[PDB]
């Protein structure tokens, strides 16, 4: 659990412990209880009271249905479809659902091939109840527990590659999971397929560096093959990030962030060569040696 | 071409080259890795005067050829006093060929 | 997620000794003015949607584009979502004023929105004209005295606009 | 981080509604508490270093063992007493962080989170620092409502302790 | 049924631990907000029908067109008066509860929770109540702390209807 | 879900009506003797490790055939879980003592474990005696005065020795 | 940086074998129509300089919120800097619809601009509507003969529609 | 890189509109003050080498672990690097001072020297606390008065320590 | 997730041949060291709560600015998790020397938790210089025989350092 950086992180927005909803719960806390479902089915995306489905909405409050079951009564949902399924690419759709319905980013390109096939298969609505109906699902919280995202905690089954993947799929509080700097195309399956994840970037007022992404042409994977071979330097080298490089004009940069790997004995001049421009550092990182 | 008029297959540097395709090395590294190459320094620094290499050297990388002789007097101590990979370094990092 | 007193006291825990008394002094003053901090609060808080109301009112009377069809604000369901959003903006302040710290409005804003906002095509200087205009009428509504006991609220002018700013500049 | 208010606004963001007067009556309540615990407080800073010696010292006391024997967790050489009076200090200068910030917060997240594992891994008693909170909260030497609620705080630890 | 005492257990349970300093704060500063708030909502219940009339005649005469239109939303019968006023006394006697129970959960769960559908179905207009709790809170006649709470429970009525 | 007010609440809007003049007294009485209830609370709250320590040690002493092999308390979890059991007990009489009424022990505890136990083989007899123990041992810890000053909190011992029965009689 | 015959040589290559018959039939009538395309880039390329401030002029009188102060593209440098990036985008859909390969467009355009327009905080939906109303005007503006041999410019039609879909696409 | 005038410039051009008035007297109150800030910044200016001594000689005091072998600050040219990130850290300080702005030093050293630290395995603790206790030293440095005639540096002390904190709250 | 016969099967299937003889040889002779392999695995695997308690206890004897407060490791609940992230890749260790593959290693720590140690602000060299320190303490607790018969681990040390350096580059 990321207490020193939860400032930087956005943590401590989600410090905050798992609802829980009791034997005989009040009339007003089933209302609570269905607002952090909305929020955390839908992404942090704001319902309009028109939209509410009341009717599937009614029977939580009066007990015939599960917590689970409404978490699964709003993913089977037609507006659901509408805000994730339909205007995304199907790794997108199951990287989503992972991050909905358990918290947790997918750990391998085999567990995306099962989901995959499972669609294809039998239909979205099948492949979310195998989604919610799991082991994982049931272990890490309850049926009556709203699901939350466990990825700070070790939690006895976390790879390492869910906490640094967690945060390319979740910007901050604020951050409304439609509207993301990526877009449509699925951040996590590049660095899936591959087996290599990414230093991880925070959000703005925090970090004014969230503005580096990696592009599509060229991959870094973070690890400097020479130690300085090709640098020609005894240092040890880094790997720099930098944002927006927007003080040079459109002849002199042709991208505004790009990475680049320094030694350390030259690392402060590259740093105030890199400050002139305007650029944003989201990230330093070792790189080797 | 542009740093030592023509390469020969063992003056072409494997790891440089290889380097460059990736990614992970700019041209200006390129550049100084040609620079502080051993067959560079063994055609250009040790035959030419101190002088006559940083008149070489600076026409070669900044593009421009020195402004005057004083202009290279000026250069040339850097070359003794901390070494030819502190010059180099000197020379890459200033506003004209950076601009 | 921080108090002033929390603030005190993770800063005397990263120096390692115990509280100063320069330090105890000034949390005295501001717990004597704490009751002072936050009855203006109550007075920004009971006023919350005339205050976003009016808001809005004079940012579409100020940029009819957003108003025009094509415009980000233009459509019912989008219109909605901007108030919405703006009554988000100020219930963080009274949060971060209630606190007397901002970084409760840093942590639950500040650093996602500015990238929600550009990832939404949400023009940014809308909004921050729209939060610079919602922070003064906030203070011009907490200014006027009626009916209460008289105090001075000076202080609090300059926090509650110190807060309204860094949502501003946080927004851009 | 357990402190009023800012649980205050955990209640009032989850709910998702604004504030109402429920966190002023909070607040007056807030403000009632820190009006003595502000020099409480400060007067656990004065007497701090005399109580973390007392404190060390009653426990040596109590169990005469752990300066007898040898073994890198007990304090029979030096460095074991440097270090275990070390964390009396550390306690008590937890105490006096949560007498300040007016919840038992700063000791949950500093203190009590990991400290069954630590004396798990570490062959600690729980007990020895039982004891010196005991002696804490006979010796600290204030009196009235502020003396209650310090007793409070110490005996949470002592709660979470054992 | 959000008042300070349930949701101060609501916080302990949801954390799954005992009673802290915390709560023992919230309760002093709940007894000092009642000491006085139980006396403003009797002075309340003394004044309440004539409160009740004049926020009705208030409502009547800056919506004039209410009492004339045939409608029977609008209030041209009798029986719109009656039912009316009915609720008039209704919006008083929420704002009476929400004084004794020291928060805003007996209006949250009697009035607000479903008043915007209502107003929806019924095509009743909420200026007209807003227009009532605005003369209410102006001819209370309380005097102090007490008067300023009870306007924060009426502005809160407002903000919830507009 | 209940506290003494929204009860009164409660059953003044079954009635219908407002909340009559006695009722207002006897809140009134009830405020001011609330904070008495909750003084004695804190020390009721203070001593509990103390409070289900000896409880579970008078009554693995008393009945040592749930400490014998076989027995419903043997096993290192079981026994564990017995304490955490007595423990939640506790936990929520003092969650019933503070909002002062047993709507809250009987909404989080009595309705479902006394099935529990029944289900589990459980013996209803021994954690009844248990919780009798555990509560006539924190009603002589709540009574005895010690640097406090003089207070009447004796109904109060009515109050919870009620809140201590009920827990008891619906564990059965 | 591939041609249609390099595209064809490449996979051929990839194949490992020699081209078969069947693409060297197709490369036949693409060499038949290459000048289909060649006529219709040509009358593309010359009124380059009208399409572009047609599409600005379009863009700007349909979101003026970006010619209002605080707007992305409000500044006098900024907006020159807009007309620049449009001219870009059309100056490399001309390109690859010379070599009749959008890997060109791909290379030189695509996969970093789409990272910078977010990390400038550009709105990419209106640099994508302008783009989509400029690859309009341009195939309005190619389809029309004035004193040219009658041809059939419709197969170029879809492909000069891919290619400013896949900018537009690609911008975001 | 702002002043004050020229973020009360960008400011009035986010707004569309002209300065208004109240922000044209607070100027004039901050260019009758700017010598008197900068009064202050040049009697900070002057003791700068001594500063960063002392300040590095209190916390090599504090922290015997950073000179201890194996320590961050241990090595020679390490220790020689420490000084030159203090001293450049003071100078942006007095940058920002001068120009009565923090962007300054938000754009210099605040967005990249976190991650360098962290990078770089330096432990952001220690120069936290250095700067910390830099800053007091320059305050109470500047705050004394030696050939200057009395005035009120209260509103500076303020924006000192304000810079202070936030060079020493971004260092981390 | 690979054995050591699964990576032979993997390697044989990529040749998309049968396993030639030298590799059966090879595996034969792993057949017989696997066991030689395991029992060392199982006198590391039983000391293992003594090997990081001593690993953690030089450690913070060499580097006592982690235990100093605003050190990474100060807190109770961060120390804690340290001494869990330490154990955790000893298991890991001990998985990787278990199925005579580093890839399971790989697979379930490396390429994530360097990134982690990273964004957490937690120092990498620490946590370097305690993976050496436990492997260098683990080779000497599997090298000294008691109760065993003799054998030849040379193949043992060599794979199980090599493990132990690959998990100290890969935190780094
Ligand atoms: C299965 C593989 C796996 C690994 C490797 C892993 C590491 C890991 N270590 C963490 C924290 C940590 N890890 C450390 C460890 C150290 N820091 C130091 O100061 C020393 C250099 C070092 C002791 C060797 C510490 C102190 C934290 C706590 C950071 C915090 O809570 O703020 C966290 C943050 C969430 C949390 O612990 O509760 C993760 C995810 N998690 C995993 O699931
Ligand atoms: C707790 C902190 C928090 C913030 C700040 C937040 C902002 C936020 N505003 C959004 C949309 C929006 N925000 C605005 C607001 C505006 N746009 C304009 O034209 C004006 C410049 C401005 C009015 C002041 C609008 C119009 C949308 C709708 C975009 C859309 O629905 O397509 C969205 C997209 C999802 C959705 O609303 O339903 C998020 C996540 N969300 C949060 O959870
Ligand atoms: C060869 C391929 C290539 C592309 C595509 C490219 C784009 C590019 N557009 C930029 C700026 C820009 N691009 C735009 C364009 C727009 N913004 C808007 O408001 C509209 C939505 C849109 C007009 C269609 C604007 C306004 C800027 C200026 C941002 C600034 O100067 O702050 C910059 C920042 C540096 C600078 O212009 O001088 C780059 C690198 N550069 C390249 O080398
Ligand atoms: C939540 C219900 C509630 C309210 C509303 C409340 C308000 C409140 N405001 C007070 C004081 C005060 N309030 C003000 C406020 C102001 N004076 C000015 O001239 C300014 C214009 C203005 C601020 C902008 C002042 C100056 C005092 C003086 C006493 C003090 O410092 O508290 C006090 C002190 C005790 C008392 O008056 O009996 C109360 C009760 N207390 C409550 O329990
Ligand atoms: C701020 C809250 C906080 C607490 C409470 C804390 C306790 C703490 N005490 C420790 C050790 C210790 N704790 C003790 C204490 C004692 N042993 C005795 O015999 C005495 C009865 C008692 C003296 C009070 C000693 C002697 C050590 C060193 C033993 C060791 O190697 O682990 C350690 C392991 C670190 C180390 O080995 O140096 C921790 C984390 N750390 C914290 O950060
Ligand atoms: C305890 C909280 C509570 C409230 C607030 C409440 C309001 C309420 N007012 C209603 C109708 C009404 N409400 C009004 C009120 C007015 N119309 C006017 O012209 C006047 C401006 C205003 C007088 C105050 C009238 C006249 C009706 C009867 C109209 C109808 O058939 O629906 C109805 C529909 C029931 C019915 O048709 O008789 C409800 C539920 N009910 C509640 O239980
Ligand atoms: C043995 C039976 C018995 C009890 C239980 C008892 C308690 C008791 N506590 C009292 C007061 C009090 N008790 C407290 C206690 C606290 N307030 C806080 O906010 C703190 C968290 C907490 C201490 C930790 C306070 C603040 C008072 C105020 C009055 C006084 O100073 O006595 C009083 C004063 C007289 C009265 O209330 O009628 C009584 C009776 N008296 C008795 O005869
Ligand atoms: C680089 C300088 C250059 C140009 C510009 C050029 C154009 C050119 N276009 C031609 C034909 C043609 N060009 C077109 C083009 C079109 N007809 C339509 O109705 C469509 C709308 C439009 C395409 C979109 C057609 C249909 C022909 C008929 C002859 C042919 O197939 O080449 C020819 C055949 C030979 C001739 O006309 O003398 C020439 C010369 N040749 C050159 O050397
Ligand atoms: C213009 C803004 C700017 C900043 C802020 C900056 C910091 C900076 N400090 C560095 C090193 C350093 N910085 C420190 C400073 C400290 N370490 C400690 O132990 C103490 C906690 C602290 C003394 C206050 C040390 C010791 C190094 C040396 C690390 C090394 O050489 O291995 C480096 C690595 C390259 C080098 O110094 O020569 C950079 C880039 N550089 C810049 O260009
Ligand atoms: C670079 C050469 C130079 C210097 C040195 C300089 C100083 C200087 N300080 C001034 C004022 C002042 N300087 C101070 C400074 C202080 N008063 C206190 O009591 C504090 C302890 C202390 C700050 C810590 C004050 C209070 C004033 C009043 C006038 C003003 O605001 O400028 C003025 C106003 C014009 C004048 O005095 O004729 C001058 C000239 N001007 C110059 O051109
Ligand atoms: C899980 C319970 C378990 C254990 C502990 C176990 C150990 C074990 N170690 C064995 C062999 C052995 N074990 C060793 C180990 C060593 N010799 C040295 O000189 C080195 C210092 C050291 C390794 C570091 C050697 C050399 C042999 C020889 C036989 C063989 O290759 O297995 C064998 C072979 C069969 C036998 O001894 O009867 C057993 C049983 N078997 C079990 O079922």
């Amino acid at each position: 659990p990321v207490t020193v950086a939860a400032s930087r992180l956005g943590t401590a927005a989600f410090d905050q412990s798992p609802v829980e909803l009791r034997a005989n719960y009040s009339r007003d806390d089933a209302q609570t209880v269905i607002r952090a479902v909305y929020r955390q089915v839908l992404g942090n995306d704001y319902v309009m009271s028109s939209e509410r489905l009341t009717a599937a909405e009614s029977l939580f409050t009066n007990g015939f249905i599960s917590v689970r079951d409404f978490v699964r009564a709003v993913a089977q949902s037609e507006l659901y479809k509408e805000k994730f399924l339909y205007n995304n690419f199907q790794t997108r759709v199951i990287e989503l659902n992972f991050k909905h319905l358990l918290g947790r980013a997918p750990y391998d390109e085999a567990e995306v091939i099962e989901h995959l096939d499972r669609y294809q298969n039998e239909g979205f609505e099948a492949d979310i109840n195998s989604y919610i109906d799991s082991a994982e699902y049931t272990e890490n919280f309850g049926d009556n527990i709203v699901p939350y995202i466990r990825s700070y905690v070790v939690q006895t089954g976390h790879r390492t590659v869910g906490f640094t993947r967690m945060f390319s799929l979740q910007r901050g509080y604020a951050n409304s999971d439609r509207a993301q700097i990526a877009g449509n195309a699925s951040r996590l399956a590049q660095e899936l397929a591959r087996n290599t994840t990414s230093a991880v970037v925070g959000p703005s007022g925090v970090n004014e560096g969230w503005a580096f992404r990696s592009a599509a042409d060229d991959y870094h994977p973070g690890q400097s093959l020479g130690g300085s071979t090709g640098l020609s330097a005894d240092d040890q080298v880094v790997r720099v990030e930098v944002a927006a490089l927007s003080t040079p004009r459109y002849p002199r940069i042709r991208r505004s962030s790009r990475v680049f790997f320094v030694p350390v004995s030259r690392l402060s001049q590259k740093l105030q060569e890199i400050q002139r421009m305007g650029g944003r550092v989201a990230s330093i990182s070792p790189a080797g040696q | 071409r542009q740093i030592f008029f023509h390469a020969f297959k063992c003056d072409r540097q494997q790891l440089l080259e290889s380097q460059l395709r990736n990614g992970q090395i700019t041209v200006r590294d390129f550049i100084r890795g040609l620079l502080l190459s051993e067959t560079f320094i063994d055609s250009f620094y040790n035959k030419n005067s101190n002088y006559r290499f940083v008149e070489q050297c600076i026409q070669r990388v900044l593009g421009r050829d020195p402004f005057s002789e004083q202009e290279k007097i000026a250069w040339s101590i850097v070359i003794c006093t901390k070494g030819l990979a502190a010059f180099v370094d000197q020379l890459l990092n200033t506003d004209e060929y950076m601009e | 997620m921080f108090d002033i007193f929390t603030r005190v006291v993770s800063q005397a825990d990263a120096r390692g000794e115990f509280i100063s008394s320069d330090k105890l002094e000034a949390l005295k003053k501001v717990v004597a003015e704490g009751t002072k901090r936050s009855d203006a609060v109550s007075r920004m808080t009971n006023n919350a949607s005339s205050i976003v109301t009016n808001a809005a009112r004079q940012l579409f009377a100020d940029q009819p584009q957003l108003i025009a069809p094509g415009g980000n604000a233009y459509t019912n369901r989008r219109m909605a979502a901007c108030l919405r959003d703006m009554e988000i903006i100020l219930r963080y302040v009274t949060y971060a004023t209630f606190t007397g710290d901002a970084s409760v409005l840093n942590d639950r804003c500040l650093n996602g929105l500015r990238e929600t906002y550009v990832a939404l095509g949400v023009p940014g200087a809308s909004v921050a004209a729209g939060v610079r205009a919602m922070g003064k009428a906030a203070v011009a509504i907490v200014m006027d005295p009626a009916g209460v006991t008289s105090g001075d609220c000076s202080s609090l002018q300059q926090e509650i606009e110190l807060y309204f700013e860094t949502a501003a500049k946080a927004v851009e | 981080m357990k402190t009023p208010l800012t649980e205050a606004v955990a209640l009032a963001d989850s709910q998702g509604r604004f504030l109402s007067n429920t966190e002023l009556q909070y607040l007056y309540g807030r403000l009632r508490q820190g009006a003595f615990a502000l020099e409480a407080a400060q007067t656990l800073t004065a007497k701090a270093d005399t109580l973390v010696n007392g404190a060390a010292q009653a426990v040596y006391s109590k169990f005469p063992y752990t300066t007898s024997t040898p073994g890198n967790n007990f304090a029979a050489d030096q460095r074991g007493k440097d270090k275990c009076a070390r964390d009396i200090g550390y306690y008590l200068r937890m105490v006096t962080y949560c007498l300040v910030a007016g919840g038992t917060g700063p000791m949950d997240e500093y203190l009590i989170a990991g400290v069954d594992e630590i004396n798990r891994t570490f062959d600690l008693s729980p007990s020895w620092y039982v004891e010196a909170l005991k002696h804490i909260k006979a010796n600290h030497g204030l009196t009235g409502d502020a003396a209650t609620e310090t007793n409070n705080y110490i005996d949470y630890a002592i709660n979470a302790l054992s």
